[PDB]
């Protein structure tokens, strides 16, 4: 009875991660028992030892593991380094790799087949599909296996290169978008590959004050979790009328409760049916995207298209959880999306220059003001960017705004100014 | 010539099922068919089903492999993750779903589901967006894995039909470092300590930059030791937080017995009907009881359960606190109510209440 | 003997009409007849009117004289103000009502109004709150008494008869101290500089406390010069509070080509059909213009009409823009939007906006 | 005209202060060229000619003044000082003294004249009727005349004593309450009164880190602006069933709009209009008045009646304005009232050994925390204090709260618990 408290997990209806660790080793080390290349085969199992002994002390048995990487980059691997070294030799180093996804998370069968081939030879042969920020994690190799496994994923028929991590452009991602979509604003999928493409250097070699994440999502219903989980939120939206099918309409009010599922949900009240005809008060629309959602058949979304940039988004430390807020109501979404990589390259020479050591841009922003953010992406403050003006007097002015004045002439006079 | 660098990920484009290679932006109108389908149809007339299934997220290489070979065999060597971590096949031949949703259960052991109808106004609960713990990580308080899977267990029949009258994302973070979509989710567990940093001094004086360690503590509770070379922590001003241990190997504060997990509740990502939310704490702490974690399970589950049976159509949890006020929430829920849950985080500027947190304006 | 102290203020009971005194605690009903006349019904039949007047604030003790004589001849000697600073006599014979009035108007030419009646919901303006100004404080970026009567003459009509489909407070603060709920009114006037203090070393060294001077900034602004025993400022962080000034004589700030004020919205202090509020700025400033301050005035009264024309039956501002929303706000009321009002004041913690600042709750 | 700007503004229809001005000047003048004794005939004249310059040069003429008291207090009046003092001797000095009004501003007109004699004798004969917290302000006297007119004010038939100022207990202050307003849940006169009184050295001779205003209004309209203007608001309420007479109702209902002015109008949807019957949900009433503000006729508060303390309520300085939050969601108000004494004595010696220079009440809250605050006054936590439950994880645990633990050991161990 090796693993009591873990076997517990392989009992019940969802699918075991349990069962997932013991299937990895028995099959890796049947393979380097049957002479396949096969670095690793101890991997999985000496994990299921270790977590086995985690469940136990109800603690983790990983410590702060030493910088490593590949040849060429800084980011895309995190170190990790078993506390039981000694006792599962096979963990004592178990180092991630993150490998940059397609965007969209859409694959070929070839693909994956070859991601498959290369960590089967240089890792443990665990995975996540996939990791939080996008990238496919190849879960627990040595260091020495590090360069070889990436010259190998690069050398593939379909190559895959690494993602981010550490102080770097992280991978960007996008929801399906346009791909499935009928609700789609912009193509996500094209905005995230080219940006992937065009910011290379900076995802490989970090060289910022923090991190920095870019998601996608193709409208409002921000599939991808843009506004929480990136720091440069693009959300696909449009500025003319919702297209109304009245024909489809009716075909809905047959069924369905329009007025208490649709009319009543509506957060300005801007969309009305009387039993003949749907109408929508475009100026009053928030485009929050409920009627659509509901009468998909029935309501699409204007045609004229882009996206409006929620910026600061980011977990707690240091300063407190940030939702992304309105920075550009709207920018036009085409290639080579020249005024969205303006806006970016802005923001990271500003950054770079004036971030604090794991200063997150939200909390630049919220130390620098408004103003300096606005000027440095060349844009002027509108209403939209908050909920309410401020509650309180306390203005800062710029000085240029004075009006000349004996007291001016005096701040000049002593280079208060 | 050596190794080829910057050359990004593979063009996703080139790794399109023709259909959607096809039809790309050119989409009429899906429909939800039931529970884990979805029918989507081109301006074309083109017509493609999506089939969804959950995955345990961490795969076993030949968990892929078999996964390929499903592709293979249904969607014409074409799938793709979505972004709950949840796995989608693309079939053409209607006749064929119901086949495909067998051969996955029955080869990789995975479910069909996750999916919700707004338009009938019924919803499944979908994956559980999650991190590490000790799987992986040095930093958790709890585990990742080990508590999805007890959660899904006992949850498992709202990820298979669709039960509820609302969206409600379930998320979960192994500590404060609070990666995923944790913070602005329906139902949020995250891992907490309860118990300060004991330094060593030995530890931080060969591998901890200090001024940078100090600067990392939120409130504080830090200060540079000038005749002892290392940190001394202020107790009275340290709320457990970890992010010292983040910076410096040299501050531990794991307690087996006080580690545990915070229930927070109420947050919300989408625009529709009302504007985004970051997630409430309602339950302080409960412990990590490995590996079945009953405590932590049996909140989670009466608090989706009361929401669930007073949530009007499309009422998510915040939306049902709107309506009924916390006064309502905490008696419905059968919940305490203590000190803890009074906010008391210094450092976060009121003007963020007042920024636009939400792409909802108008024109 | 010596001096009598510590004997407080005369017991009000003593100092109340008989029919009051009478009555006190048990009044079945009020009805308001006209602007300025409610009247009220006792559970023992009898029925007083009580007869509203706005007043300046600042009165002449030979006016007091004037309104005690006014008092014996209508209200057998008794009177009060309101917490609005109008004034009220008590008429028990409804066929004296008209004869009081007209003899307030004659004698100290105080109009009768500055009542509201929400059971027909049509609304007078009442009287302004207000404080020093220029008259007697020695912080203050505008006047108070000037403004308040440039404003109150634009506005006359309102305090006279019920014109207005709400509630409507406007409240002066001379400077950012407020004295007096301004920062919860409909319509806020408040005082602003928007030039850093120029310090004056001599008279920092003999008069300042140099660490809470220092302590006093809210953006930390100001620090200790030791070598010279003074305060530096770093104009880059001031936005010209002038909280420093307050507890230093050295820290003066006052331009008077840049002083001004702000005009705030949107506060709200009941409870009625919506959750009070802080006002908001939506101009960032005006000159002083004495003695009229037509820029300023134009913009309450351009406001207020914006309001107005638009406004439902009980929909204070705030509640108006709760309805219309912000963007369309700026539009109706023709002002401009700048990056002034982004809330950047740093030191508020988010954790206030938590807090239940309001007895609207549950039992 | 010497007064050219100023005189701008005896011309429109609304009452002119200047007029009041020019008529104190005048009158004063007149009594003391006809022999009265009158100590600062001038000092309204210098007032009026100080302002006039500060309106020509739009800024003050006063500066910080010298700390001035009568005898036996150290609060309640308040120096002022003229820059113009040599080209205005008679406004050089003009100290404010706050005269504490009757609960709710009732005066008899023997009483008003007592005030007003005294003052002619003693001061400019200008008053604020009344400053902003509540007193009757006497606008104006030198330093040798504060303890006379103090005198005099104890020795009148109807007398007066000082209101509070500076780091004290303020002159609290109350809403008619029951003297006129059928709206009223406690008698907020007597409660107002009894305060004063009870706390009359607390409010004479400042103790304390900074000031401490307490306002009483009769029920939640909050006709004193309590929540905003002062530090410990008693705001009216009722625990029981809001009172319906049916018949007067269906009077109302003849003539109103009762479902759009009422029933739409209700924040929480508690009450209900069908054209026969008036109901409410008590359960769902959060007692805002609405609907009794609408019909006084026919709705009161309920029975069981007594007040919510709500706690912190100041303007900006230094941490940011206050509308006060739920301290006491519910106090009985009867007299002597030792149950609201108790909370004010609590907190008062709590703030006063724990409070910073400067610091208010509802900042020491924002610093110390909720549980320290309600320990003080031996409450416990109620959600009724919240509009939310927190945002985030970071919660403080007490030692005892723990389970006991190797690690409890090694920190008792250490020194550290
Ligand atoms: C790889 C991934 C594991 C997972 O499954 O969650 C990861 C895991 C780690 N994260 Fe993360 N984060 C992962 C996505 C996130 C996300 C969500 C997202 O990107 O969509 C967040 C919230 C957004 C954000 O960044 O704020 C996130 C917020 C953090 C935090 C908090 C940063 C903050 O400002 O509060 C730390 C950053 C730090 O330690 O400096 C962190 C740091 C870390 C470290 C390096 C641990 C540490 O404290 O040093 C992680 C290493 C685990 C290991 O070795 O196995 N990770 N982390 C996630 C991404 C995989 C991928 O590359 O696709
Ligand atoms: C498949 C997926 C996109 C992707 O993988 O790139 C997706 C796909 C769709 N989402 Fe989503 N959403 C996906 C993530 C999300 C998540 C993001 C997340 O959880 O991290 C939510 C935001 C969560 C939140 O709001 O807190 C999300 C917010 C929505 C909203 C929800 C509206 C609401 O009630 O608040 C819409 C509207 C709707 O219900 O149709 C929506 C609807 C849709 C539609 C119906 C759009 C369409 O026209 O086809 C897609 C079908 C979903 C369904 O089952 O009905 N999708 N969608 C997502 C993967 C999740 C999964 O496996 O279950
Ligand atoms: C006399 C006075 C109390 C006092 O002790 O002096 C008073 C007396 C009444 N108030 Fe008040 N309120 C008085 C200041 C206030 C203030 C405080 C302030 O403005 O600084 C407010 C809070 C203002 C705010 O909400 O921002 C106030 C908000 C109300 C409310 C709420 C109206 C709303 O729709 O929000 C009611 C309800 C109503 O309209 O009948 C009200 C209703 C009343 C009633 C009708 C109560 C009753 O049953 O008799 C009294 C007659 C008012 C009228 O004209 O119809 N009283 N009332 C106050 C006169 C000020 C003046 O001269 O104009
Ligand atoms: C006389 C009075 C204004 C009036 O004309 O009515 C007044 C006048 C002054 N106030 Fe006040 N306040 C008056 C009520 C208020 C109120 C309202 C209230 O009490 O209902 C407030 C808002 C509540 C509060 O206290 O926060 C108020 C908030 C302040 C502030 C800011 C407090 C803060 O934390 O921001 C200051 C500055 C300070 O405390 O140093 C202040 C300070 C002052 C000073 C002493 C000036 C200064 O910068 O040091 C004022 C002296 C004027 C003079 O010498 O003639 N006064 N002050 C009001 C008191 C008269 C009375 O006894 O009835
Ligand atoms: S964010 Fe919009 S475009 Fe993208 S998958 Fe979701 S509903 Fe479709
Ligand atoms: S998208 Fe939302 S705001 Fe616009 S009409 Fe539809 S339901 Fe209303
Ligand atoms: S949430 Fe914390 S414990 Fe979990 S993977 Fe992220 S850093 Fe590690
Ligand atoms: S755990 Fe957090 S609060 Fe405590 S000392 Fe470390 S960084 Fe500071
Ligand atoms: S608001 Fe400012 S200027 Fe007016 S009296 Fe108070 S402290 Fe003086
Ligand atoms: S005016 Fe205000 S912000 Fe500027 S230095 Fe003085 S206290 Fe600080
Ligand atoms: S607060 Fe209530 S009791 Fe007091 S006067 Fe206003 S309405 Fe009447
Ligand atoms: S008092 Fe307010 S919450 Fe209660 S029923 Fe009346 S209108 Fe509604
Ligand atoms: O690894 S974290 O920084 O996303
Ligand atoms: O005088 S003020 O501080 O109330």
């Amino acid at each position: 009875s090796e693993t009591p408290l873990l076997d517990e997990l392989e009992k019940g209806p969802w699918p075991s991660f349990v069962k997932e660790i013991k299937k990895t080793a028995e099959l890796m080390e049947k393979a380097a028992a049957e002479g396949k290349d096969v670095k690793m085969p101890k991997g999985a199992r000496g994990l299921l030892k270790q977590l086995e002994i985690s469940y136990k002390d109800k603690k983790t048995h990983w410590k702060h593991g030493g910088i490593v990487s590949v040849v060429g980059y800084g980011g895309g691997v995190i170190g990790r380094y078993s506390d039981l070294g000694e006792q599962i030799p096979e963990v004592e180093h178990f180092h991630t790799m993150r490998i940059n996804q397609p965007s969209g998370w859409f694959y070929s069968t070839k693909a994956l087949r070859g991601l498959c081939d290369v960590w089967e030879k240089w890792g443990s042969g665990l995975t996540n599909f996939h990791g939080s920020t996008g990238d496919i994690i190849f879960l627990g190799t040595r260091s020495e296996y590090l360069q070889p496994c990436f010259e190998d994923l690069g050398n593939l028929e379909i190559p895959f290169d690494i993602g981010g991590s550490g102080s770097d452009l992280r991978t960007p991602s996008a929801c399906m978008g346009p791909a499935l979509c009928e609700f789609a604003c912009y193509d996500t999928l094209e905005l995230c590959y080219d940006l992937t493409m065009t910011y290379q250097d900076e995802l490989h070699r970090p060289m910022w004050p923090y991190k920095f994440k870019i998601k996608c999502a193709g409208c409002p219903n921000d599939c991808v979790a843009s506004k929480a989980r990136s720091d440069f939120a693009i959300i696909g939206t449009w500025k003319d009328d919702i297209k109304v099918d009245q024909e489809a309409v009716k075909e809905y009010a047959s069924w369905m409760d329009i007025e208490n599922e649709v009319v009543k949900l509506c957060p300005t009240g801007a969309i009305k049916w009387d039993g003949k005809e749907l109408t929508i008060d475009n100026r009053e629309c928030v485009r929050c995207m409920h009627c659509i959602n509901k009468m998909p058949k029935a309501l699409k979304p204007g045609d004229e298209r882009g996206a409006t940039i929620l910026i600061g988004g980011k977990a707690p430390f240091v300063e407190g959880a940030v939702i992304g807020w309105v920075a550009v109501p709207f920018v036009e979404v085409e290639k080579p999306y020249d005024e969205i990589k303006e806006i970016l390259e802005a923001i990271w020479d500003w950054w770079d220059e004036e971030g604090k050591f794991r200063e997150r841009i939200g909390e630049l922003i919220w130390r620098k003001g408004m103003r300096e953010f606005l000027k440095v992406i060349g844009r002027e403050a509108d209403v939209r960017m908050v909920k309410a003006p401020r509650n309180n007097p306390f203005m800062f002015f710029e000085k240029d705004e004075l009006k000349p004045s004996a007291y001016t002439e005096e701040l000049k006079k002593r280079g208060m100014w | 010539e050596g190794v080829k660098t910057d050359f990004g990920p593979p063009y996703f484009r080139d790794l399109l099922h023709p259909v959607i290679a096809k039809n790309y932006g050119k989409w009429k109108y899906h429909e939800v068919v039931k529970p884990g389908v979805i029918k989507r149809v081109a301006e074309s007339g083109d017509v493609i089903y999506v089939v969804r299934f959950g995955t345990p997220r961490l795969l076993s290489i030949y968990t892929v492999r078999e996964l390929c070979d499903i592709a293979d065999k249904y969607s014409d060597g074409y799938l793709r993750w979505t972004s709950r971590n949840n796995v989608e096949f693309f079939v053409t031949d209607e006749s064929k779903i119901d086949d495909l949703i067998n051969e996955v259960q029955e080869r990789v052991g995975f479910p069909c589901g996750g999916t919700w109808d707004a338009v009938k106004g019924e919803y499944g609960l979908s994956n559980i967006v999650h991190t590490q713990g000790w799987i992986h990580c040095h930093t958790p308080a709890i585990d990742a894995s080990g508590i999805v899977k007890a959660v899904m267990d006992e949850l498992y029949e709202y990820f298979t039909d669709h039960k509820l009258p609302a969206m409600c994302r379930i998320s979960l973070a192994c500590c404060a470092n609070m990666c995923g979509a944790v913070h602005a989710s329906d139902i949020a567990i995250v891992g907490i300590h309860r118990t300060p940093p004991i330094p060593n001094d030995e530890a931080i004086r060969k591998t901890c930059e200090i001024p940078s360690t100090v600067a990392a503590c939120p409130t504080g509770a830090l200060k540079p030791d000038m005749k002892n070379k290392t940190i001394k922590v202020d107790v009275e001003k340290c709320m457990y937080c970890g992010n010292c241990y983040t910076m410096c190997p040299g501050m531990p504060l794991f307690d087996p017995e006080n580690d545990g997990a915070a229930i927070m509740v109420g947050g919300k990502l989408s625009e529709a009907r009302r504007m985004p939310e970051l997630s409430k704490v309602v339950v302080p702490w409960v412990p990590n009881e490995p590996p079945r974690w009953p405590t932590l399970v049996k909140y989670v589950k009466q608090i989706l359960e009361a929401w669930a049976a007073n949530a009007n159509k499309h009422e998510r949890l915040i939306e049902w606190v709107d309506r009924i006020g916390w006064e309502r929430f905490f008696e419905l829920t059968g919940l305490e109510f203590t000190q803890h849950l009074i906010d008391d985080y210094r450092i976060t500027p009121y003007f963020y209440s007042e920024f636009r947190a939400s792409t909802q304006f108008k024109w």
